[PDB]
Parts: C-alpha cells; structure tokens; sequence
C-alpha cells in the first residue's frame, strides 16, 4: 500500500499506477482520500462505459493540452506537370548493397507551394478545423464561398463583397489548427557520409528512413549536376538534427530538446505563443492545498504530497479580470427566462437541506398548543385558528431554503412574499383570522431579498387599521387603504413612513409604535469573507473581491447559547411583534362584536408563542452564513450580489443593465433585456406560511458536534469539485470575447482601432444581420476547435454584435450609478490572428489569392513570359496618357447608318469601342449579359483592351505546351459569361511550361494577364536539370532556407512578416499532467 | 400561438373534417382544442345570467393556462361525506370539528358537534370558492391563477367541471392551436 | 414587404437600384440622380433584441 497518501490498494504490483500521480516514476481527473474512513472518491470524465463507484464531472471543459508528434509545418510543395531526365550516378554502393537516391523535393518540371495545414502530423484529438488547398490547376473556389453567399445566383463562383470575411475566417481557422504542443520523441544516430554524427529524430511509426529525406535536406549529397544538388552544395553541414538538450532527465530521455527540421516560422511562432500562454497559467500543489485549506473555513485541513519535478504542468491560475467577463456573459445568458434560473435555486435549496444540521419539525407548535383547548359553548378560538392557519401536518419547507439560497443572487432574481399571503381584501382588525395572517406575514418578511419589505410590513397594518386610526398621506390618491402588495418600488415609500414625527400618537398610537419598531429592530445587514484570493480569482463585481454581504448580522459559531436570547436579532424581532400584538388585543378598542372576552385566551396563545423553543434564529446567525460561505466558491454560476440596505431610499438599487458599446461613443441606446424589470431582477414568489413555521419550529440533533458534522459534510462535496474546470473555461470565454470584438471590427465600421492590416481585399460595411451571422460562424468554429457543447459567446449575438467592450452597471434611487468596466489582459488567439494577417499581407500568393487587377486584351506573340509577371509594355494605369476612366453611369448609344457605337466616360465624353479602358468590376457585374453582347466581338478581333480593377481575386492555372498552338478565348469567354451580379468565378490563367532543352516556337493567343508580380507561390522550375533554357526560370528560394545559406546568422533569427522561412529551430517538450490529489484531514 | 376560427372545434372530429382547409388555408404542429363542451356550457350559462356579463367574462380567458373546476355537495352532505368511510378531511379543518368527526354514531343529540357545525362555512376551508352570487368575471379571473377552482353550483363557464364526492351525496399542446373563442389576456 | 408574390415589388419600389445600360429615357433618368437616397437611413433602436 501507498506510504505517501496512505491509499489502500490491494495488489502490490500495480502500485506504480497510483504513485505516478505523486510525481514518482515507476486517466482520473481528481483523487481525494479521507483521513478517518476507508472511502476514497474518484472523479472521472463524462464519456465512460462504466464506473467503479466513481463520480463524474458535468463541466464542459476545453481541451487545452494537446500533443503533436509529427512535423510542425503547414506549407507543402507539390509536383505539377512532372518530368523525368536522363541522369548520371544513380545509387550509392557500399560494398555490394545499393542505396537509392532520395530527394527532399519533388523532381518535376514545375513545383509550387500550396497550403495543407497538419499534413505531417500525429496528434490525438484533432481540432477539426483544417485549411486544405488543392494545387492551382484544381478549383480552389470552395474556400471563399464558405459562409456568406449561402444564397447565390451561381454555385460555380464566389461573392466579391465577402472576400474579406472569408479570407479572415480562414486565417482564424489557420491559427486554430496550430494550437498544439510539440512532443519529444526518440532519436537515432547515423553515420552516413553527409550527416555524420548527428542525432536525427525518428517519427512515431513503423518506418524511419522514409521521413528523413523530407525533413533533412542536406542528407542527400551531390551525385550529379542539378538545381537541388546545387542548392545542397551551397548549404552548410554542421546545423542538422538536435542542436542541444536539457540537463534534467528521467533515465536516458531528456526532458526538452531542440531540433533542426523542415518547419514553418509562422507555425512555430504560433506554437511558441500558445506555449507561453499555458506556461503563464500553472500552479503547484502547495498552492492547491493552501486554497483548499482557506476555502474550507478552517473546519477541515487538506494536504497534497508531491515529489519535486519541473515536468509538472497543471494550468489553473487565471487572472481576476477574466472571471468578471465570464460572469457578465453568464448574466446575459438569462435574459428574463424563468427556466434558466429555476434549477439554479431549487438545486442549492436541496443541497442546503442535505448539509444543514437543522431539522425543521413542526410538531413543536402542536406540542405547545395541544394543551390549549376551549370550552364547548363559544364559537371562535385563537389557538385553533393559528393551528388551522399554520397547518403543521404539511411538511414541505422548500420556500424556506429557496429564500436562504436567494441571498447569493439578488440582481438576477429577487424574492418577494406571494400574494394570497396578505390579508384578503383589506383585513380589518375586528376580524380574528387577519390578526394571525398579519403575524405570519410580519414574522416572515425579514428574510426576502426585497428592498421594500419594511414598507410592506408597515402598510399591511396600515391597511388593517383603516377606520380606527388614520395616518397622513401626500397626494390624496394613494390613500391609507391602498394595498401593501403594491408598494414594490422605492418611489412609493410615503412621507409618513420616512418621517415618524408626522404620525401623531394622539391619533395613531399603534401605527406610531409599529413604525418605531421597524425603524429600531429591523435586522441589519453584514458581510462575511469567503473563497480565495491569489488562487481561483474572484468572480464578483460591485463588491470587494472577498466579502459576501447578506442581510443578517452573523455571529461566531458556538452551540450552547441560551434559547431565549434577545441579543439575537430574529428572536428580538419575534418578541417585538408578539409584544405589539398583545398591546393591540389588550384594550378591545378595536374589536367590537366579540361577544366573549378573548383577551385572556389571545394573550395566552401569544405568550406561549413568543417564548417558544426554536433553534432557527440561532442557526440563521451562527451556522447558516458558514454553510453559505463554504459552498459559495464551488457553484457553477458564482454569486452575483447587489448591496443590501434598510430604510434608506438613496442607495436602493432599482435597475441592472449590461452596456455593450464603448465609453467615448454615442450610438443607439441598446438597453439590455435585464433592465426591463419592475424590481431589480426576476420576481420570485414565496409562501410566508412555510417560512414562518420553519422559523417557529427547528431543532438540532441531540449529539451535534460541529467539528464532526461539518468535517463529514464538507468532504464529499469538495471531492466532486469542478472549479478547476470552470477556471479553464473562462480563458476560452474571454478569448472568444476578444476575438469577436477584433474580427467583427475588421469588417464593420466602429471605434475600436486595432492596426487594420488587410484593406486591399474588398468588402462592404456590414450591417447587423451580416455581422451577426459572421460572429455566429466564428462561435461555431471556436466551439468545434475546443470541444465545447455548452453555450459560449452566444448571449453576445441577440441584437448588435458590432461591439467594443463589455461593462455592467446598476443605478441606485437618487440617480447615481456605479460602472464596473473589467479591464482586459493580453489575448493570444486575437493577436496571433493579427500576426498571421501581417504574414498574409506579404504572402497573399501562397493561399491562392492574387493582388492587383487584370487586363483583358488580346496578345498575339510567340514570347515566353508567363502571365503572372508581365512586362511593363502591356500594363497601363490612370497615369498613362490617353486612358479613359469609366464611372457608374456608363451608357451605350448605338451607331446609326454606319457610325461606330459609343460609350460615355466619367467626364461625359462619348468614346468609341477602342483603346485602353478602366472598368471597376462593379460595372461588369451590373451589366453582365448586356456588355457581354457588344464587347466580345471587339475584344476578340478589334483593339479593345479593358482593365478590370478589383483588388483581390482567386486564380487557377492552365499549363500548356509552348510548342503547339494555344487559344485562350474558350477560357476567357467562359470566364466572362459566368460573372453574375452576386458572384464571380476564379480567373483562369494560361501560363507556359518551362523546358530543359530548346524547343520549337509556336504562336500563342492570350487574353487575361495580371498587373503586378503574382507568383511567390512558384518554388522551382525543372528541379532536376542543370538549367532551364526556355520558359520561366526559377531557382530554389535561398531566402526561405535562411539559416543554412547565411553564415553570419544566429539559429534563432527569422524574418517573420516579410517572408516565412522553412527549416526552423523548434523546441520539443514532454510533460506530465497528474490528477489533482489531496489528503483531507479532519480538525479536532 | 393561438388563433380563433368561427366554427365549433373538437380535437378528434374536426381533424377528420380538416376544418381549416375548409376556410381556404393550405396546410403536425396544428393541435386542435376541444371546444365542443363550452358551447353547450354557454347555452346552459345564458339562461340564468344576462348576456354581457357572460360574454365579457369569457373574452378575457386564455386557452393555454390549463385548469379545471371542482364541485362539492353543499353543506350537509359535505359534512356527511367526511363522517363517512373516507377520512380524507383536509388540514384546513377546525381542530375540534375533525375531532368530533372521527368519533362514531353522531346524531342530533350532540350539542358539541351541532353548535360548531352551525357556525362552519365552506369558505373557511376552501379558497378561492365560487358561490352562486359570484360574478362570471371573477370566476374566470380566479380560474386563471391556480389550476383548480372549488365551486358550489353547476352554472359555470370555462373549463371542464369535475366532481368531489360520489353522486349519492349530490342532488398536451403544440406550437399552433386553434379554437373558437378569441382570447385577450 | 409581405404577400404571396413579392419578388417583383423591388423594381417598382426602388427606381434608383436599376443598372444603366442604355441611352433609353429610363436609363437617362436613373443615371442622373443621387445614389445615397435608397432604403433605410434612420432608425430608433431602444432595446437589445
Ligand atoms: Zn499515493
């Protein structure tokens, strides 16, 4: 058995499976073991086939630590129009064996870079968001028609108004596919004559020699004369394999190494940032046991043993600011839905019953009043009336513990005493029944979280005394006989209540005494400490981050107090209410028609009711705030309190709202849903009957020891905690808020300025219905990436998601407000999307987007110049002399009797169908099928050359043999016929194939050319020959393989925004993630 | 959603008629209510009261807050049923009156029972209670609160009437619902 | 705007939305007007949702 955490395990040959969790080298989420009983509790994930008496966690936790054993690259090099050559030396001969020549690059006539992220990867739990691009012969247009042109005129194209949103969302997916951690793996030293003595890494798989040529380019020697064999001969030899390693090990495997392999500088930068975010997050079990000691209010200690290790990574510490943002989102989740808060309050109402020592047994009242009977002659009797009204046979006390649970949640929900617990239609103190109804009401009123409960308590008796004693009012329309149920708001508190001196005792003595008792002995609010600072954060706002304010004065908890303690506030309250009731009955000034004299029986059944034995007012001040403060950090929706006052309509809260826009902007006032309530939150009704009988009857067990009872009740509910998952959820919630407020502001107009990288891609100023579906499409991508089936980021979508910063405020009655604006820390996914947008600004080519514009015009030549890099003869712009710029109002008049048809430019002049023009693309999209009728016969044969300015466009290539005839009209006209008003197909280019030997010259017809340089995607042409004679010439890009070919370069250095580098320096890790263990030791 | 059509709608029969394509509506989610009994109940309702009170009461009634009546024998058979085989006496009862009911062979000679029975009211135990003097407005307004309503008389309008005692003592929604009375609530 | 057949009201309801191909009189009128006077230009958003 274990001698570290004293765990009893039966077989002595799987003890390593337990002591690996203590950090000792020889599945579960957390593992606690008690100190006084043989009963460990194990908490396991929610997708199981069975359980070994194991509990679950119903928390939608994200997957933060995911591992990657393969290559950390996302770009790949594909062959396209392959070829073979005759060669010199074919293999390496050692003695008799022959080893074939493997190459790091595909031997083809043309080869160019495409993007297939995670193409050499061995992860577990893929993020389910890939960016897969076909080679540019195939159609790459299904990426850009992804969301927003769901309705489209033509399914064979893409909307040019949505290019920015689609490119930006696939930059988001390109980031979200690279949230992994690199995994250390085994190595293999070789002795080949080009990689002598290096320690190459072997990928996890059956074969190892297969990946070595792809990863390590210098291992292939220089057998013959080639472009690849020229590049490798230009490279250096020392930097290959592992650079260095860690000092600490476990046996022979070191903890972290770094290697020199084919990778992406952008991908290793993203994974370095994601590494640092998790490294800024962990915690040690010393702080775990500190937090679980402090949270338990000293009724139980806790200890968690562990061995010293740097391998530990348990990401749980988050900042204080992110809990507040997650709290605001969880408040906005409600939206005046009564459904989404009923299993929040009913559930805690059950849990408090299961923890509480208090046993509400209503037979104490029946035992005190069974001896009180009445004579056989007379009719009406107070002792039978109170028992027929209280009804102690009914044993459902849920209205008591829902009220106890509602103290944590004013502002989202407020509890009131229900209608039909007041006196029926007035109340009229002559009546017998309404006096007991007033008693049961006024004893249960101080426990609701209602700010107008004292005014309700006063106006109930003011209604009942109508006709016997009068009080002044203000405006002759709110008479004394206005029902006390209507006094629900702070603007209904009368002048006679707020100033006692207006109530004259010569007219209303009992109203004067009843106002004075409320102004003296109504219970005072207080606050109590809870939770942990410096671990777990603090998810409250408008309060100090550690106090829990509740409307009752609490006391330090002992047991042996006197039952009839009038220092106790609620016992003082019961005594004062009974004393005023027996002041009311005493004189019979108010009850004519009583034919008997009920003053003796009434005063007796009030005296037997005042000094009743009842441990509920002792409990609610000594042990109930302790039980609230213990379970308050463990809740899934942590408490959200708005400050308690009494008898003061200057700090009474009236209204809670969530501001979505910024501070220095004036927009439409979009008040939230929660501001449209009469009281401060959702109104909740309670029965005063079962609150009152629960106050009147309550006892403890006759062997109650607190250090046993609470140390036994705290343990199984801390053994099923989920606070450690709810901390991890809030990083993702705050990051999703920041990702929305950056990425929506990229496409809409607002006042959130962040750096605005990509603008040349065209779009439209998106309105609310467009930005909302874009933001929903961000949401459903992030939940897919992090395995989140619960709600996340969804309350920020009903309405206007063009937002800047979350805030929440309430106002008090006199007009002043309190504004809490939770500041933000750094966000990782947002500025990594900003970084890859900066990279995309220079490497637009590699994702298949072309920048600039095209020129539709016939070129009849036999030259070989590849129309993505045109010569400056064929291009023209607004600086070129004699170029007509066409605005929107281009109108075509036909020629009459042999005249040429003409069109109007921007300056009003009519020009013939001839020369050099500049359209914007919007003109052709407006007047397709019309411009398509007249312009084609002039473009195909005449001298019309049109420049369609568009900024961004997808492209696909069509390679042709440059020694045969080629006409581009069947591609160009097919592109022109398909431009519908809501979409455009990808621009077809007809670029030639380079060759090794010199070829025959054939005429070529081309119509569509580009404007600027447009192939940084092209990797190499004829990468097996000595040289490329005819065609486009492109050697191996030496600037992407920087650190080999550059002698005075440190290995760390990259150029990040200008051009991404291959063959980087990646550091690989191998961590542990032990489950949270704790030995829970009781306290004497 | 609740719409109202100018025809008697029963759930089991007007689906067989169709009854909604008959007005010209092409059409699951359309659940029919049984407003068969309310028309005969209205015809029995109109002969005692006036018209306007009955109609203006029935107008203010939603047909989604599902509820029911309860009809009890008046006073003598009410106490006699509690005297009988079930001791199903509610907890609202008088402590002395249930004690006199739990005994055997009560009669006119018992002064101690009769003195309390002649001052006992049904409105003490059951609330809210429809008596014969109540307006038809307050019947439906009290009916829209608490899912069961105690009465004294047959002549009520609204939901279905169910009885409290044996006769020896007496003298499921969907999205779209149709009915035959326009609600205002 | 609702109705049984509503995809032909938009040409009637917005004259300035039409493209301008010709020197027909309709296209001489439409292209001689101000563009930013179409559809919505003012709302009062008092509550979220
Ligand atoms: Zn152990």
């Amino acid at each position: 058995q274990c001698h570290v955490c004293s765990a009893v395990l039966f077989s002595p040959l799987d003890l390593d499976a337990h002591v690996a969790s203590h950090g000792l080298h020889g599945r579960h989420i957390t593992e606690f073991i008690s100190s006084w009983q043989n009963h460990p509790i194990v908490q396991v994930s929610a997708d199981v086939e069975n359980r070994k008496t194991a509990q679950l966690l119903h928390a939608d936790t994200p997957r933060l630590v995911t591992w990657d054993a393969g290559l950390c690259t996302s770009f790949k090099i594909v062959p396209i129009v392959p070829a073979q050559v005759p060669q010199d030396v074919l293999a390496y001969t050692f003695f008799t064996s022959s080893y074939a020549i493997q190459s790091p690059f595909p031997e083809a006539a043309v080869s160019r870079i495409v993007v297939h992220t995670r193409w050499a990867s061995n992860v577990d739990f893929d993020r389910d968001s890939s960016v897969i691009m076909a080679p540019p012969t195939e159609n790459n247009i299904h990426l850009f028609k992804q969301l927003l042109n769901t309705e489209t005129l033509s399914v064979r194209g893409a909307n040019p108004l949505m290019f920015r949103a689609n490119v930006l969302h696939m930059l988001l997916e390109f980031v979200l596919d690279n949230l992994y951690l690199n995994r250390h793996t085994g190595f293999s030293q070789d002795h080949t004559p080009f990689t002598e003595g290096a320690n190459l890494r072997s990928l996890p798989g059956p074969d190892a020699e297969k990946w070595y040529s792809i990863m390590y380019p210098t291992r292939m020697g220089t057998p013959n004369v080639s472009k690849i064999c020229n590049f490798v001969a230009s490279c250096v030899r020392n930097r290959v394999g592992r650079f260095d390693r860690a000092q600490m090990m476990n046996g022979a495997m070191s903890e972290w190494v770094d290697v020199f392999e084919t990778s992406d500088a952008l991908t290793v930068s993203i994974r370095g940032r994601w590494m640092a975010r998790l490294a800024r997050m962990n915690i040690n079990p010393t702080e775990i046991e500190w937090a679980l000691t402090e949270c338990a209010q000293g009724y139980v200690t806790v200890t968690s043993p562990y061995a010293p290790s740097v391998n530990r990574l348990m990401p749980y510490r988050i900042s204080n600011a992110e809990r507040q943002i997650s709290q605001i989102i969880r408040v906005m989740n409600i939206g005046n839905n009564a459904t989404v808060i009923q299993p929040v309050l009913q559930d805690i109402s059950v849990l408090l019953q299961r923890i509480s020592p208090l046993q509400i047994d209503p037979t104490i009242i029946s035992n005190t009043m069974s001896t009180v009977s009445e004579s056989t002659t007379q009719t009406l009797s107070p002792a039978s009336s109170i028992l027929g009204k209280l009804r102690p046979s009914n044993s459902d006390f849920s209205s008591f513990r829902v009220a106890l649970a509602g103290w944590l949640y004013n502002g989202v929900v407020t509890t009131v005493i229900d209608d039909s617990s007041y006196p029926k239609d007035g109340g009229s103190v002559t009546s017998l029944e309404n006096l007991w109804d007033f008693f049961i009401l006024a004893l249960a009123l101080p426990l609701t979280t209602d700010p107008c409960a004292p005014v309700k308590a006063f106006m109930t008796l003011a209604n009942m005394m109508v006709g016997f004693e009068t009080i002044p009012m203000d405006n002759q329309i709110y008479t004394q006989s206005r029902r006390a149920s209507a006094f629900s708001t702070p603007h209904t508190w009368p002048r006679c209540f707020m100033n006692i001196q207006l109530i004259s005792p010569i007219d209303a003595p009992i109203l004067r005494q009843w106002a004075e008792i409320i102004h003296r002995y109504w219970p005072n609010p207080s606050q109590i400490r809870y939770g942990t600072p410096n671990v777990f954060g603090s998810a409250n706002l408008f309060t100090p981050p550690e106090v829990l304010l509740l409307p009752i004065d609490h006391q330090p908890a002992n047991v042996t107090t006197p039952t009839l303690d009038f220092t106790n506030e609620l016992t003082n309250w019961r005594a004062r209410v009974c004393e005023l009731m027996k002041n009311l009955v005493d004189n019979q000034r108010y009850q004519p028609g009583w034919t008997q004299s009920l003053v003796s029986s009434m005063r007796g059944t009030l005296g037997k009711l005042k000094l009743i034995k009842s441990m509920t007012p002792m409990y609610l001040q000594q042990l109930a705030p302790v039980e609230l403060a213990v379970i308050a950090p463990m809740l899934p929706f942590p408490p959200f309190q708005v400050p308690y006052v009494r008898l003061d309509r200057d700090r009474v809260p009236t209204m809670v709202g969530v501001t979505r826009q910024s501070r220095d902007t004036i927009t439409q006032p979009a008040l939230s849903l929660s501001t449209t309530n009469t009281t401060v939150g959702v109104p909740l009704a309670l029965d005063a009957r079962a609150i009152t009988v629960a106050l009147l009857s309550g006892k403890y067990p006759p062997d109650l020891v607190t250090n046993v009872w609470y140390a036994d009740a705290i343990y199984p509910m801390y053994a099923d905690t989920e606070v450690f998952s709810n901390l991890q959820r809030d990083v993702i919630t705050c990051e999703a808020v920041q990702t929305l407020v950056t990425l929506v502001a990229q496409i809409s107009e607002t006042q959130y300025p962040v750096d605005r990288y990509l603008d040349w891609i065209p779009s439209l100023r998106a309105s609310a219905a467009t930005a909302a579906t874009f933001a929903e499409w961000v949401n459903t991508s992030m939940k897919t990436a992090f395995d989140l089936s619960d709600m996340l980021l969804e309350p920020l979508l009903s309405g206007d998601p063009r937002m800047t910063q979350l805030a929440i405020q309430y106002q008090q009655y006199n007009g002043r407000t309190f504004n809490v604006i939770p500041e933000m820390p750094g966000s990782v996914i947002a500025d990594c999307v900003q970084l890859t947008a900066e990279v995309f600004n220079h490497e637009y080519n590699l994702f298949g987007i072309a920048r600039g514009d095209i020129i539709i015009g016939r070129v009849q030549s036999t030259h070989l110049w590849s129309p993505l890099a045109p010569p400056p003869d064929l291009v023209f712009d607004r600086d070129t002399p004699g170029v007509h710029i066409f605005g929107r109002d281009c109108r075509i008049s036909f020629g009459m009797n042999g005249a040429a048809p003409m069109i109007r430019d921007e300056t009003g002049m009519m020009v013939p169908f001839e020369g050099n023009w500049i359209f914007p693309l919007a003109l052709w999209q407006m007047n397709t099928r019309y411009f398509n009728q007249q312009f084609d016969a002039w473009i195909k044969t005449g001298e019309l050359r049109i420049r369609i300015e568009m900024g961004a466009y997808p492209y696909m290539l069509h390679y042709y043999d440059p020694r045969q005839y080629a006409n581009a009209w069947n591609l160009t006209s097919a592109w022109l016929e398909e431009i519908t008003p809501t979409s455009i197909p990808s621009v077809p280019f007809m670029v030639p194939i380079s060759s090794d030997h010199d070829i025959s010259s054939a005429p070529a017809v081309q119509y569509i050319i580009s404007t600027e340089y447009n192939d940084r995607s092209l990797f190499c042409t004829n990468s097996s020959s000595p040289q490329t004679i005819a065609g486009p010439d492109k050697h191996i890009p030496v600037e992407r393989y920087n650190i080999l070919t550059n002698p005075d370069a440190p290995p760390t250095q990259i150029q990040l925004p200008e051009v991404v580098d291959l063959y980087n320096v990646v550091t690989r890790y191998a961590y542990e993630t032990p489950p949270i263990t704790a030995v829970v030791m009781g306290v004497p | 959603a609740y719409i109202a059509v100018p025809a008697v709608v029963d759930s089991r029969s007007s689906e067989a008629i169709g009854l909604l394509e008959s007005f010209g509506v092409d059409a699951n989610d359309v659940s029919y209510q049984d407003h068969d009994y309310v028309v005969d109940q209205l015809q029995y309702m109109l002969d005692g009261y006036e018209a306007g009170d009955v109609i203006d009461a029935l107008v203010y009634r939603n047909w989604l807050h599902h509820s029911v009546y309860c009809l009890l024998p008046p006073k003598s058979q009410l106490l006699e049923y509690w005297k009988s085989n079930p001791s199903v006496i509610p907890d609202n009862v008088d402590r002395r009156l249930r004690k006199r009911l739990m005994l055997k062979k009560d009669l006119r000679k018992d002064d101690e029972y009769n003195q309390l029975a002649r001052a006992f009211k049904i409105s003490d135990v059951y609330a809210p209670l429809i008596s014969s003097t109540t307006s038809p407005m307050t019947m439906i307004q009290n009916l829209n609160q608490g899912e069961i309503v105690y009465t004294t008389t047959d002549r009520v309008i609204g939901a279905r009437v169910l009885l409290y005692a044996p006769r020896k003592y007496y003298a499921p929604h969907s999205r779209f619902n149709v009915g035959t009375f326009p609600s205002i609530a």
